[PDB]
């Protein structure tokens, strides 16, 4: 999905809010900031209502300025409590009358998904790769800036895992595959207009072809 | 135009979901309580601290940490959520690595803590992909020209974390004096281990 939230690449923001070890402040910085992950991992892990890729996914459906004007923890409350409605576990309404007021949640997803492809390769560290010029509308994790580009195998994973276009939106069809670490050259990614060296992405097999 | 839609306050809404969600008995006794303690206690920077000091100080630790990052973890117990798939990435004297999650905040928990605030900015998101040199020396990290500054996007099951190199001035240093220098930063691939 081409959303607001494929920041890499972006211009025009300012200093990151940070200089080296400086005081981060306790973990949560208001008592309800560990609501988000803890019941995202009820919905995961006691009730199966969804997986984490479909957090990720229902957070990238927030509206795009209501994303980009919320706290990082705010966006994970908002993203569960669509998930527990879209699953039929609560209401709006209920979440509404709780709250004492507006709960505006994600956005609906204009995507069914898509299942892991049915042909691609095993690479082998050293290989060059080329990220497939594929544009998808639902979840997938390929930030657009490697899309099209050439990189180099350094790792395949010794594990596997469902594809997120397909478990990111719930589907039966997700199978599984290793990812790869590939590297780019900054140049290839950026051209001149970058001051790096190289980029490694983590890349699902179903995003590679052989360059 | 643009304007923000009307919405509760953000701990009303997130209590909101607790309650609806409790109150039909989907969420057991002390679970959310369980994972606050989780997050807060054992999550935490001291423990890839332990594992860099380790590394520092046995070669063949060493080894494992950069080749099957997840069994040298598991060896200490510090497997765990978002953090079961670990590969650690060491800086020599030509390259700096340096990690992020540019589409939302993918981290090593168990090992490097809950990312920071700062990590999950849209500023280090957007950023430090592009200009990692100029993000790392405004944060106070100056990183010269002939050393390659690789970035790590961690954008699918790989959780890593950065081995840097051991600092002068150390030279048989303990275990723990070592481990107290390596600090969150470290191991994200900001910082560089610092001597008094
Ligand atoms: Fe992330
Ligand atoms: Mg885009």
């Amino acid at each position: 999905m081409d959303g607001v939230h494929d920041l890499a690449g972006v211009q025009g923001f300012g200093k990151v809010p940070h200089t080296v070890n400086a005081d981060i402040g306790p973990t949560f910085h208001a008592e309800w900031e560990h609501l988000p992950y803890s019941l995202m991992f009820a919905g995961v892990a006691e009730l199966g209502a969804f997986s984490v890729d479909e957090v990720r996914y229902v957070v990238e459906r927030m509206e795009p300025r209501h994303y980009m004007m919320t706290p990082y923890y705010e966006r994970y409350v908002i993203g569960v409590a669509t998930l527990m409605v879209e699953k039929g576990i609560l209401t709006q309404d209920e979440l509404e009358s709780l709250a004492g007021g507006p709960f505006p949640l994600s956005r609906p997803s204009e995507s069914e998904g898509r299942p892991a492809p049915v042909e691609t390769t095993t690479f082998e560290v050293g290989q060059r790769v080329r990220v497939r010029d594929e544009y998808v509308p639902g979840h997938i994790r390929m930030p657009a800036y490697c899309r099209g580009r050439v990189g180099t195998i350094s790792h395949r994973t010794t594990e596997k895992w469902p594809f997120p276009d397909a478990i990111g939106h719930g589907r039966n069809d997700a199978g599984e595959e290793p990812t790869y670490h590939v590297k780019f050259a900054a140049e290839e990614l950026f051209g001149s207009d970058t001051d790096g060296g190289s980029v490694v992405v983590d890349l699902f097999e179903g995003y590679l072809e052989p360059a | 135009e643009n304007a923000a839609p009307a919405q509760a306050p953000v701990s009303d809404r997130a209590w909101a979901l607790f309650r609806a969600l409790d109150g039909k008995g989907l969420v057991p006794d002390g679970y959310v309580e369980g994972w606050k303690k989780t997050f807060e206690e054992d999550f935490s920077p001291r423990r890839g601290a332990e594992l860099v000091a380790r590394a520092w100080t046995d070669p063949e630790f060493r080894q494992l940490l950069l080749t099957d990052g997840t069994a040298a973890v598991a060896q200490y117990g510090y497997l765990g959520p978002q953090g079961e798939y670990i590969v650690a990435v060491e800086d020599t004297p030509t390259l700096k690595n340096v990690i992020v999650c540019s589409l939302c905040s993918c981290t090593a928990w168990p090992i490097l803590g809950l990312p920071p605030t700062w990590y999950k900015s849209f500023e280090y998101r957007a950023r430090v992909v592009r200009e990692p040199r100029k993000v790392l020396s405004e944060m106070g990290t100056e990183i010269a020209s002939d050393i390659e500054i690789r970035v790590y996007d961690t954008t699918a099951e790989t959780r890593y974390m950065v081995l840097p190199q051991r600092p002068a001035g150390t030279e048989g240093w303990s275990q723990e004096q070592l481990q107290e220098i390596v600090t969150k930063d470290c191991l994200i691939g900001v910082a560089i281990p610092q001597v008094p």
